[PDB]
């Protein structure tokens, strides 16, 4: 069971830090400069779009993922 | 002051070894054994890799953009020796090294005063069937294991977590299947 | 003409794809094309960052003392593709896209109407047991397959070159072992 | 049977090109070449006693292993 305290520690920091509001608004700018960067110059419009409409998306459904770190240690093979 | 030409070289040695270990066959015992070997050592080369682009881009000052890249690489890779942590002591609960030699997800074993057989197996099922015959072996699933002692009453399928327990039920010799020199033993799971 | 940071950001993936694969489990389906998919992603980094660093050492005109080397990887990859190019193939013999997801030796399959039943195998044995029960469902080795139509009387494994057909002899019921709810049945190999 | 006849071919086109006496001098000088820029300061008697010693050794076992092209490529699963 060792492993699984030190997996569901991990889980649960990783939860609590991204709990954090300017955590979104980091990962938001990190969107936009993965598109800056790119050559291809539709990116612009793709990340507008669909980024800004499903990033709350993706951060709540981590919320809910990371309600259960057993499920997750588990899947990792590091728990039941 | 670090040369370059490691960078290089590292990943040249860990094409090789990835380009040799896909295709070793995992027949007889000894391929497993150099696929298994074949696979550390590029693991070992994998780490030196990363660690010396780590010390390359820390070198010229380009690691910011890349740092959380590195620090996932070094999180699976804990991982991963975490799970060879298991295998190895995965091994100890069988006194076989069968564990690291395969991958499966689960080790049928069975000790006795000769040997202890560990034989691979897939998931829990509610029943397993154990071949033994043709000198003669014992068999699950199409993986073998050599023929030392007798069998016994009650088998255990080991993961690193769970422990299920067997049970011999039934036996199935020559006279009831018509499967010349061939038997089959028949384990059910105990609640 | 070329930008290095190409090489360290390729090597960086490749080190990521690594190590994402062998921390992978193998229990369930999704599990299993996941980690087929990360291994395809992996060769294609690996082919990637090998012909970038051979354009490299070819920028520079270092290519001359590892020349030589960079054929084997390219060989061996080449043996690799032509590996693929039989599971694939392989696929199309048994209709199922099993021997893409599993690495098994051989695969038992048999045809009905209504499904394509192949479940990996380790060995060519001169007996195989297939346990049909617990809804019910196929499984050999604790390889399980979902139960859509009945058994057949001749099952065969596929190896890419090897095909052997087996026979089934008996079937045990749940009234000849005592285990519920499960059924045996013993195919021998035809010679 | 089509990986076979590459695969046999390869394998004796190997053992055809090996079977040159220069091979020997370009693998001998290699191997001399190996150790020269090796940071071990006792690779020099270590490669002119084991390989001066043993390469002809290797060089007949492959002689050994080219003359069953079918059993090599058996062993890499292109053949029976």
């Amino acid at each position: 069971s060792l492993p699984c305290d030190i997996c569901k520690d991990v889980v649960t920091a990783a939860g609590d830090m991204l709990k954090d509001n300017a955590t979104e608004e980091e990962i938001l700018v990190y969107l936009e400069k993965t598109c800056d960067w790119l050559p291809k110059p539709n990116m612009s419009a793709s990340c507008k779009e669909i980024v800004d409409s499903y990033l709350p998306v993706i951060l709540d459904i981590i919320k809910g993922e990371m309600s259960r770190p057993g499920e997750v240690c588990s899947a990792l093979n590091l728990c039941e | 002051s670090l040369p370059f030409g490691w960078l290089i070289v590292g990943v040249a040695l860990l094409a090789v070894f990835q380009s040799a270990s896909k295709i070793i066959t995992l027949k007889k015992r000894w391929q497993l054994a150099l696929s298994k070997g074949v696979h550390f050592v590029c693991n070992l080369l994998l780490l030196f890799v990363t660690v010396y682009s780590h010390l390359l881009l820390v070198a010229a000052g380009l690691e910011a953009p890349f740092l959380y890249l590195y620090a996932l690489v070094y999180f699976l890779q804990s991982i991963n020796f975490v799970r060879i942590i298991m295998r190895l002591w995965l091994c100890w609960k069988c006194r076989s090294k069968n564990p690291l030699l395969y991958d499966a997800n689960y080790f049928l074993c069975w000790h006795t005063n000769c040997y202890d057989y560990c034989i691979p197996y897939n998931s829990v099922t509610s029943s397993i069937v154990i071949t033994s015959g043709d000198e003669h072996d014992y068999q699950i699933g199409g993986y073998t294991e050599k023929w030392e002692s007798g069998v016994k009453d009650c088998v255990v399928l080991h993961s690193y977590f769970t422990s299920d327990y067997y049970q011999l039920y039934s036996t199935q010799l020559s006279t009831d299947t018509g499967v010349e020199h061939v038997t089959f033993f028949i384990y059910n799971k105990i609640v």
